[PDB]
């Protein structure tokens, strides 16, 4: 639903910042 | 996983860090 | 170093949109 | 990697799709 | 138009592309 | 309402990415 | 080419905020 | 709650743009 | 302050400007 | 265009308003 | 001048995430 | 300031925390 899709996008930005040069897999 | 956990409560940076590689 | 860092941020958002339910992997 | 390919040239959506799971 | 359509259901990239020039 | 305003902002980023060198008109 | 692309992304968000209900046009 | 956290993030971007070289304090 | 005000109604750029330094 | 004007100098909000509909 | 401006935008988002309930100050 | 320190080198999250209230 739209709210979950929009939250994800914020979630990936937060992961980008936290994970740094480690990276991440994103699976929703 | 991440969406059910962090879109229902605010995940801190420490919680998010669990999803890092 | 700031430019690659800021580029990655954009990259992550684009991968989020293009990948949909598959998710993606981000390796810096 | 994606940073070498896509921070030096503009990657299309088709090209970005190579980094999906 | 776009807001009523895509803020009530997730629009895919194919749906969004209809709004391009 | 705030939720629609916030959704729009995501919508324009998605259009930017999809439309590429074609551009778009955004009308809410 | 990446710099204009990343600039456009910012441009689009700013136009969204400044234009409000008028919307805007984005031509790259 | 998640919705307020997400709204904040949009709020700081809007303040960045409006306030310009003046800056701002953000207190939630 | 800002969150109670601007996350319950759309704040215009003029409303937001009150929070500038 | 907006890219020539506003990716080479910082455009004010007033200047950006020239690209509203 | 555009580069510092676009960097600030990213900076603001990162400060939002790292500061949480404390908030932050942004001085350009 | 933050722009001098953090737009010329990548600031860590620890370093960014120096600009919290
Ligand atoms: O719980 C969340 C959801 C999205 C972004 C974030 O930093 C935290
Ligand atoms: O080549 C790129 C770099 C960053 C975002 C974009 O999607 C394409
Ligand atoms: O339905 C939507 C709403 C906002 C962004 C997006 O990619 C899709
Ligand atoms: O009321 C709001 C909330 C968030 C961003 C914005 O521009 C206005
Ligand atoms: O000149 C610019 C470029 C990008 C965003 C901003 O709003 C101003
Ligand atoms: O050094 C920086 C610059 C911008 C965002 C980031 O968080 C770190
Ligand atoms: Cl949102
Ligand atoms: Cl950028
Ligand atoms: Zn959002
Ligand atoms: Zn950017």
């Amino acid at each position: 639903f739209v709210n979950q899709h929009l939250c994800g996008s914020h979630l990936v930005e937060a992961l980008y910042l936290v994970c740094g040069e480690r990276g991440f897999f994103y699976t929703p | 996983g991440i969406v059910e956990q962090c879109c229902t409560s605010i995940c801190s940076l420490y919680q998010l860090e669990n999803y890092c590689n």
